[PDB]
This record gives C-alpha cells, structure tokens and sequence, in this order.
C-alpha cells in the first residue's frame, strides 16, 4: 500500500 | 562566539559521508534485471540517497517524536528539495566548478552533460550550479547547512499536520537559531540569514525542476520500475 511507510517504520 | 544548541545537536546526528558513501556503493554492487545500464544504476543511487536521507529524518529530534502519519505527510512535502539540497552541499564542499560530484565519490564533468544529457537535465544541472555558487559565495558552512536541511524537513504550512504545535516549535527554533548563528559569525557582507532564506526559495524551485525531469523520464517509460523516486513522484 505505501513505500515510505515501510521504509519510516523499519528496524531500529 | 558560541553556537545555537539546536545546531550542535543537528551536527551530531549528521551521519559521516565516508559511511553512507560505502553503504550506496555496497548496494549498488547488488545484482538486478537488465533490459542503458548506468542510468539504471544512477536511479538507484539517488534512490539509496533518499533512503539515507529518511534514515536521518527519523533520528533527528522534533521528527522521531513525531507520530507517522505527519511523519509521512513531511517527507512527502519535502523529499526532491531534500534530495537537491543534499547534491548542492555535496557541490559546495567539492571546489571544481568544471565537474559535479555524485554521492559514489565519481566525478563526472560538465562537458560529459553538455554533449550527453538532455536540455532538461543540462538545463537543471547548470541551474543547480549556479546555486552552488551563490552558496560559495555566501560562505555556507557546515552548521548553516544542517540548519538549512533542518529547515527544509518541516518547512510545511501548518494545516496539513496533526501534532501542529510541535511543528511549530520547531520552524520558530530552527529559523532563531540560524538567525542567530549567522549574526554572531557572518556579519560582513548582509543579511547573511536573509540571503540563505532566499537560497531556500531556490532549492524549492529546483526541486519542482528536478521533479518535472524525472516526470520527462516517466513518460518516456525509461525510468526503472519500482523506482522508489517515482513512487514518491505520485503521492
Ligand atoms: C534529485 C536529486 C538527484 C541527485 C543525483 C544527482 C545526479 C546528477 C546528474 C547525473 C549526471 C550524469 C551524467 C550523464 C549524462 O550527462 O548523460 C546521461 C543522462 C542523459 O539522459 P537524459 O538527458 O535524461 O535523456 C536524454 C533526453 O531525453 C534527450 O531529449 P532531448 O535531447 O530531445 O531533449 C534524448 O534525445 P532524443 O534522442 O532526441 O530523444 C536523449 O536520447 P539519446 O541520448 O539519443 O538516447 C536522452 O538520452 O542520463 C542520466 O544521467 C540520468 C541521471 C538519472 C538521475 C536520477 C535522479 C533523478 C533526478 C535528476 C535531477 C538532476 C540532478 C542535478 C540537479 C539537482
């Protein structure tokens, strides 16, 4: 659904 | 002359360039699908320079506690111009006007655009140039610069964020402590504050350029698909 959600909530 | 703490903080959470310069060459060496393969490969490293751009959105202070759908609202607004004012300083630490230098360390000079790129690419690379040497001459420093980026991040009409006083705080604080770091450090030549605001108002136009480039190159249908550019071009 969205790209810079994913890459905003990522690992640490 | 002391400086603003909200810039000795925004200097410390400034990642070094020899560590995100090894991390986008690293990933650049990852394989992929073929189909001209450096504009394949110069897609992706502007994307990588985007990604390291958000990684330093999310460590900086007023953003991290910041909830994500403002989060996402703020890149969204501020990304290309972001993305230039990144490429801009990276011209401004590199002193060769007759050459641009990309985030690898490669240099590509200005007789190579000129012959191979497009009047809209040549057109926005000379435009940029002419930025870096008003920058230059204005002496933009290293504090300045993570003020500016800083600035630029939350730089949003307040209407289309949700934790709006928190945002304000920081456009106030931030716009203060370039205000006052530039009065106490450059008080020669102007308004130096003034002059890098207008600068500001050049990025942003820059940025819409290099936003109608990569839209050139998207009718084109040239551009890489999943391009993470293109998909931040559509929101
Ligand atoms: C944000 C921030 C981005 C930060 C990254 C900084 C990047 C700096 C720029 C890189 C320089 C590389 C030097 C290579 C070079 O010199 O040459 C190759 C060109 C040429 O490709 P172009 O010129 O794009 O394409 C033409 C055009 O379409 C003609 O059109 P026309 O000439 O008609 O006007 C056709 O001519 P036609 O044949 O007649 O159609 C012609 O076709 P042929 O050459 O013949 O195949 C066709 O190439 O690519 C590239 O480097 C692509 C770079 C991809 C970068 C992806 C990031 C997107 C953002 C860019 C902003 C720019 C940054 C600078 C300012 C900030």
């Amino acid at each position: 659904p969205s790209l810079l959600k994913k890459l905003l909530l990522a690992p640490a | 002359p002391n400086v603003p703490e909200l810039i000795l903080q925004l200097l410390q959470l400034e990642p070094d360039e020899d560590q995100v310069r090894a991390r986008i060459l690293g990933s650049l060496q990852e394989p992929t699908k073929s189909r001209p393969a450096a504009f394949g490969l110069l897609c992706r490293m502007a994307d990588q320079t985007f990604i390291s751009i958000v990684d330093w959105a999310r460590r900086c202070m007023v953003f991290k506690e910041l909830e994500v759908a403002d989060q996402m609202t703020l890149l969204q607004n501020c990304w290309s111009e972001l993305l230039v004012f990144d490429h801009i300083y990276r011209q401004v630490q590199h002193g060769k006007e007759g050459s641009i230098l990309l985030v690898t360390g490669q240099e590509v000079e200005l007789t190579t655009v000129a012959t191979q790129a497009g009047s809209l690419l040549h057109s926005l690379v000379l435009r940029a140039q002419e930025l870096v040497l008003q920058l230059l001459a204005l002496q933009l420093d290293r504090q300045e610069f993570v003020c500016l980026k800083f600035i630029i991040l939350f730089s949003l009409d307040l209407k289309f964020l949700n934790n709006h006083i928190l945002v304000k705080d920081a456009q106030e604080k931030a716009n203060a402590a370039l205000l006052d770091y530039t009065l106490c450090h450059y008080p020669h030549s102007g308004d130096k504050f003034q002059q890098l605001l207008l600068c500001l108002v050049e990025v942003r136009a820059l940025s819409m350029q290099a936003k109608e480039y990569l839209y050139h190159k998207h009718l084109g249908n040239e551009m890489p698909r999943n391009n993470l550019l293109i998909e931040m071009l559509q929101a």
